[PDB]
């Protein structure tokens, strides 16, 4: 009887306010206990051993990697880290659900996503030193890692950003045919952006094949939840804009490949977005769950554990030697790149720093430069 | 008020703006247009026609939301797509700062040349328009060229208005096309019906002269070509009259050999003086044209207030405050 | 059992999507039919003849003011216009439910809320033709209206900036005790703006008494809200978050009163926010609803509503002759209020535009201008 | 690296600018303060205590949203009350930047004085840190120079920031204060534990000098005395060393008494200099100082990219850059 354009609804002739649910929110998928034993067969996406090898190496390289940079930085050999620690499985597990060309954007918790996708051990150091392999040509600041190959959006420091971009890009996608799908990661936090209520809006009127993949864990720097939101999360805002949602266990790599499976799945069959909320803990991980898990299937133990252990510590070690022995890119890249060609004006510039370093050279760190 | 290519059919600034863009889908599947209220044809008539010529998919609307339009054209843009952004009012902008300056300006530096927005254009009507008060007048130019990496171009007329856009939509850049509103609908002029492109960071002289070198851009352009009729008839001043087109990267030769010329410079805008473009181009040439300066070099700009309703006729830079700085700057 | 502090939450076994309900939306509450008849008479606010024959004389002068008005801009007699038909209801239905001083924000629709304050009809005209009797000093587009005496702020034209701010008011507000409820009007293409993810979270987060009331008309511009948003509208918004939410009929002025004084009085007892959606039409009107109710009471009829309409016409009429004759504002006018004292560079750009007209002046429109 | 009160304490940048804030909500019961992470004590510790001493009412933190932060900021100021807000890096400020340029600073013209947030002030670390690469490294002064309505004030030293961050607190006008956050925990000096002022809009000429006049504002006023030591030692040229504090409204007078005095000027920022307030500076003296002018002004500024990593020491307008460009305008 109504006949509202802006929505489609029945009269009530009773005042009554809606109250949100955020007590008894919206539950929280998981497919593993904490003893690493299926809860529901039905549910058990049974990967292939190999597949399954790839998840825990991944996800312990990784942890092998941040215990090495995290170090590397209290010494001041690099200037800044980000660990991924509590966030091994989100990444991994819905790494592993994506296809190898499906375009990923986030921020300063998915190098898992680099490190499923084979990015190599030298190029994450590169960066971090901003040293002369590093493909960024030492530009930004440690850990904001980038990789056109492996179709991995440069990362950048002001958050929430690249949710809209990666609406954008999901948008082309459909046009493109070909049978892509866009991932966007960010935190809870970033999600109080007004970027990301453009994102999510956008996604759902323009009908993008894409998955927001946000990760809480309760804390953005100091702000615990209760001072961020007051509704029941992140996936309870996603039906206000009309996308499917779901909250998915963090500590469960195989909950969250399921749930990203299933959302890659249908997003790029049907144009439209999916939200995935994993909670995780600001750091029962989701690297000793899936061990156990390995261990009920017969396939992990304790000798393989310490070889792996040792060979992934040699492997790092290698990686990170070699990566604080490289010299540092030509000073003359800090003004390519700016526009895609250099105008005259900035070439003068550029002129103007060859002179100075020509007269004043010794008083610049001129000997770990390249050329 | 204040104020060699085939076939040509007169238009006005408005349909100039929708040749350039019907001749970029025609050339470009990649290319889209989006924004507020393109898909009927847009608040000013820019995108009539092209959603039923070329399809909803790649001429719609969007949400109400420019932090979003400007961040989703630049995500259209990393895949290689040409996307030409709407804003609908340039005062509306703002919205998109962040966008604009934090990512599509630093996106291809901050990645070493891995991504880029380079086919990213974002167009919106700009300027005053006799009414439009604070937020429908803005000339917000100076607020991005202090911002490496965007290119911002702004056009005098139809001719150079669908030539200017043509080579923003082509360049490998992300581009602002600041459109002048009060020209929309004012006198045609030719223009060619199929593409052709005009050069950034190029600025046009558009009259020779000897005695003293005027440089605005937009409708401003007109009001300088008038300052110089003015001062050769009342004052036998010879003027050379120059439109910038390119507030950056700005063609500082063209402007600095015509000032090594004539000794004199008036810079005129209709922006606020403090911070407005004009100190850059004025402190440049102070900086290479020294030795050559018979004057100070004179700027003529709107005043540092918001942009007022019913002061308009008083604020704006006009021909006669023109003329009065460009006499006294002559008699120095 | 889950222990995340991000959300309260159960596990679940088993993979679900959660499918936003936009078919079956939130419903529309309503108290008078289309006859005017009180449907539930539990719901009837049974308020006194002469505040609702206010209500109607407010609504009815609004439109007259607008019919005026909009041909005054049609032959460019003043520059811009925006009306208010459509919208008299719920604007002078929710006014009638603040208290006088509870701080209103808005944008272009809530000309009503000023009528039914009293706001003389001489100062909606001095805004309009920018006149030496606006408050505004002339220095705003036409309907960018504000009140410091009756609460109401300063208009300005980006959208959705006024909602974040009507959230600080009611911040402050609160820390100033004293039982004051700040509301903020915006529609529904405006809430796609970031600006009101921020307003409605921080709302939230920091327990503001703040009543958001969105107009959806099923338009923004040419914008249809099927390319606005795909969930259930702007109400469904709310709860997620964890604002207590309700959609009402805006052509009833009771359901806009009931749902406005119940708003008002949990949010200044409970500071926290309420959203309020008023489904209306782009132009079964509200004038009319509300003419048949009166009828029924025996509180109106043909010959009043003859005399009122002849009256508010002379009124109205009364208050265009004399805007129209008045002068504008004093041109120094231009430079004060940028700053709250004239800065001694602003002052001598001031000084130049005296001399400049002292030499130039026959080149101005001078002659209505005072001093 | 590369660079009369009553009773004082030796206090660092960060502990001067906690002074500030607890004189300022010691005297005034409405101020608040509130941002990302304020109420810990914040990301370099200006907010430590102040919860604890004045209450989680006054002393909050929000969602990480900047557009709000600034709009809940000129909220609280609408109705009187202080809001004092913090910008976590002034990288992140751009957000907010259509809060800030078309609400803030036009609040209180477009309504003819009936509304207005002068008592809002917008703080947030500034400048290069050695190693903040793009986004926790920029001074976008220039941006918000352009636009009337808004006070922006950069103080050099813990003594400075404490009266200059009162003065921005008290100023009925909205202020935006940016922080040196290379100077948070650089050297202390005396500071005075009770409320003091210094003025808006007044430039300080720390050191006298009858050759040259060297402007600049922040950590860049140290390296321009060091380069005022180099030039008299090396060169013996006696320098006049000027910290303008206030960007807009800016302290024409003082600068240009300098310049006449002398008849040079050079001019420094790390910001950019294309755009760059030193731009607004020379053509402003060069309008007022014309016929004093025994060479170009010069302008020693960060290159026209964006901020770099492993670059910074090859960007910023060191000491050297500053000395070389001084010795070649002795010599012009
Ligand atoms: C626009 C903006 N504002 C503030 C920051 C500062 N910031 C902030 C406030 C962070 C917390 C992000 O919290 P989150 O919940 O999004 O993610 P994590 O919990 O994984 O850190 S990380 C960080 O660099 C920023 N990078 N960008
Ligand atoms: C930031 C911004 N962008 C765009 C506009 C242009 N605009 C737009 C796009 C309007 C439509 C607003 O739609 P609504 O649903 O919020 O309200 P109404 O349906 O009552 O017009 S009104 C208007 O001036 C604006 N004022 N501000
Ligand atoms: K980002
Ligand atoms: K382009
Ligand atoms: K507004
Ligand atoms: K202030
Ligand atoms: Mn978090
Ligand atoms: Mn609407």
């Amino acid at each position: 009887k109504p006949q509202f354009p802006g929505a489609s609804a029945e009269f009530i002739d009773k005042l009554e306010f809606i109250q949100p649910n955020v007590i008894s929110g919206i539950p929280i998928y998981r497919v593993m206990d904490r003893q690493g034993q299926i809860i529901n067969p039905s549910e058990d996406p049974h990967l292939p051993k190999e597949k399954v090898l790839k998840l825990y190496k991944s996800m312990t390289l990784l942890n092998t990697m941040d215990r090495i940079l995290y170090e590397s930085q209290r010494q001041g050999r690099i200037s800044f880290y980000m660990t991924n620690y509590g966030e091994e499985g989100t990444h991994v597990g819905s790494a592993a659900a994506l296809d190898n060309t499906d375009l990923v954007f986030g921020q300063f918790r998915e190098a898992g996503v680099l490190m499923y996708r084979d990015y190599p051990l030298e190029l994450f150091m590169a960066q971090c030193y901003g040293n002369i392999s590093d493909l960024g040509k030492g530009r930004q600041m440690p850990v904001h890692y980038g990789c056109k190959e492996r179709h991995f959006v440069t990362i950048s420091s002001p958050l929430a950003t690249q949710i809209p971009q990666a609406v954008g890009a999901a948008y082309a996608a459909k046009r493109a045919n070909a049978n892509r799908v866009v991932i966007c990661y960010f935190g809870e936090g970033a999600a109080s952006e007004g970027d990301a209520h453009a994102g999510f809006n956008f996604a759902a009127t323009l009908e993008c094949p894409i998955i927001f993949f946000c990760r809480n864990n309760g804390y953005a720097i100091s702000t615990p939840t209760s001072e961020q939101y007051r509704g029941d999360g992140i996936a309870a805002r996603g039906p206000g804009y009309g996308i499917m949602s779901i909250r998915v266990d963090g500590n469960d790599v195989f909950a969250v490949y399921n749930a990203t499976k299933e959302a890659r799945r249908r997003a790029v069959a049907e144009n439209q977005p999916f939200l995935i909320e994993a909670m995780t803990y600001r750091i029962d991980h989701p690297i000793s769950r899936l061990r156990h898990y390995l261990l009920s299937q017969g396939w992990w133990d304790e000798e393989q554990e310490k070889a792996w252990r040792k060979q992934s510590r040699r492997k790092v070690m290698e990686a990170f030697e070699q990566a604080e022995r490289k010299p540092k890119p030509n000073p003359n890249l800090l003004f390519s790149d700016v526009y895609q060609e250099m105008p005259a004006q900035l070439r003068k510039q550029q002129e103007s720093l060859a002179r100075h370093l020509q007269t004043y050279g010794e008083h610049y760190p001129l000997d770990h430069f390249d050329k | 008020a204040h104020f060699e290519y085939g076939q040509t059919q007169k238009m006005n600034l408005f349909q100039s703006v929708t040749s350039a863009l019907d001749n970029s889908l025609a050339k470009d599947p990649t290319a889209v247009i989006f924004g507020e209220d393109v898909a009927f044809g847009g608040v000013f008539r820019c995108t009539v026609g092209l959603r039923d010529k070329y399809g909803k998919d790649r001429v719609f609307n969007t949400p109400l939301c420019e932090q979003g339009i400007v961040g989703f054209g630049i995500g259209i843009a990393v895949t290689g797509a040409t996307a030409i952004a709407e804003i609908q009012f340039a005062d509306y902008i703002f919205p998109a700062f962040d966008q604009i300056v934090n990512e599509a300006a630093k996106y291809r530096y901050r990645s070493g040349d891995l991504f880029n927005c380079g086919s990213l254009t974002i167009r919106s009507p700009w300027g005053c328009v006799g009414h439009g008060a604070l937020y429908h007048s803005q000339s917000p130019e100076a607020f991005f060229a202090h911002c490496p990496g965007i290119k911002v171009v702004i056009p005098r007329s139809p001719f150079q208005a669908k030539g200017l856009l043509l080579s923003c939509i082509e360049d490998k850049n992300p581009c602002i096309f600041f459109e002048p509103k009060i020209l929309y609908r004012a006198a045609a002029e030719e223009v060619p019906i199929e593409p052709y492109n005009i050069p950034l960071s190029q600025a046009e002289v558009i009259q020779e002269g000897s005695d003293v070198t005027l440089v605005a851009w937009g409708t401003q352009v007109h009001v300088i070509r008038e300052v110089a009729s003015m001062a050769k008839e009342k004052l036998g001043v010879s003027c050379e009259v120059i439109d910038l087109r390119t507030i950056i990267p700005w063609d500082v030769d063209t402007i600095c050999k015509s000032v090594i010329k004539t000794g004199r410079l008036l810079i005129s805008h209709e922006a606020p003086l403090t911070g407005g473009f004009a100190s850059e181009i004025s402190s440049t040439v102070q900086e290479e044209c020294f030795l050559n300066l018979e004057a100070p070099i004179s700027r003529v700009c709107g005043y540092d207030t918001p942009f007022p309703h019913i002061f308009e006729p008083f604020y704006i830079p006009d021909k006669w405050k023109c003329y009065d700085a460009l006499r006294k700057m002559i008699n120095y």
